[PDB]
């Protein structure tokens, strides 16, 4: 039988949501960001994630409109917490971004690796051997993706799943009336498939399929999400 | 009216 991460504690763990909507300070402070838009629609992503992961028995921890400094202070608070009685940690970041980074609402940059590496085995021992899941909804550049017709020691960086809304160098999309292509597809697939016992890689493959089928007709644009993982077991949310 | 992030 396939190895599966333990996933039975109540709660399963914390699910942080860093939900950046108001970019007034970025527009003021950073010259090239003078017209960066407030992220209308992001409330629908936060709401879907909250519902989805509450139903999966996570404890939801929302934080709205975080500067880069505040994001680091929040992740440090969780890095230093005792997760011994938890089975999992999830962090959802909803923001603007560019290649390898996400923006704080002040327009400063936070390298994604600087965020995730706060939860390695050495930095957060009470999460060692437990899945650390990051979902990043941000652009990773400004290119439109084109479309074509058809005991034991384990590594410090083990047990991570990084769900990116897009491949490097390209945009991801937000509909103010709906939420984002990626987070909305992710929650739909989690809600349909977790009750069937499907694992997160199966689910993220479906998210790839669904988001791939959407179109930005005005720019003949597409979006290609991209998971990366160092998971050593099947990840299911019962 | 799609918007990029």
């Amino acid at each position: 039988l396939d190895k599966v991460y333990q996933m039975k504690s109540k709660p399963r763990g914390y699910c942080l949501i860093i939900n950046n909507h108001n970019f007034a300070k970025a527009r003021e402070k950073v010259p090239k960001l003078h017209s960066i838009r407030d992220r209308n629609g992001t409330h629908l992503d936060a709401g879907a994630l909250t519902t989805t992961f509450e139903e999966l028995h996570f404890e939801i921890k929302p934080h709205d409109d975080c500067t880069v400094e505040q994001i680091y202070e929040i992740l440090k608070i969780y890095q230093l917490m005792d997760h011994s009685n938890m089975d999992c940690f999830i962090c959802c970041i909803l923001s603007h971004g560019d290649k390898g980074i996400i923006y704080g609402t002040d327009g400063q940059e936070a390298p994604i690796y600087e965020l995730t590496s706060q939860f390695t085995g050495l930095k957060c021992p009470s999460l060692a051997g437990k899945p650390k899941v990051f979902f990043i909804q941000a652009c990773q550049g400004d290119n439109y993706q084109k479309g074509i017709p058809v005991t034991r020691y384990i590594p410090d960086e083990a047990d991570f799943l990084l769900g990116m809304a897009t491949v490097n160098n390209c945009v991801s999309y937000r509909n103010p009336a709906e939420g984002t292509w990626y987070i909305q597809s992710l929650c739909q697939s989690l809600r349909e498939r977790c009750p069937r016992g499907d694992d997160i890689l199966t689910i993220l493959t479906e998210v790839n399929y669904e988001v791939s089928n959407k179109d930005d007709k005005k720019n003949m644009g597409k979006q290609m999400p991209q998971p990366t993982f160092t998971l050593r077991k099947k990840l299911v949310f019962p | 009216x799609l918007q990029p992030x």
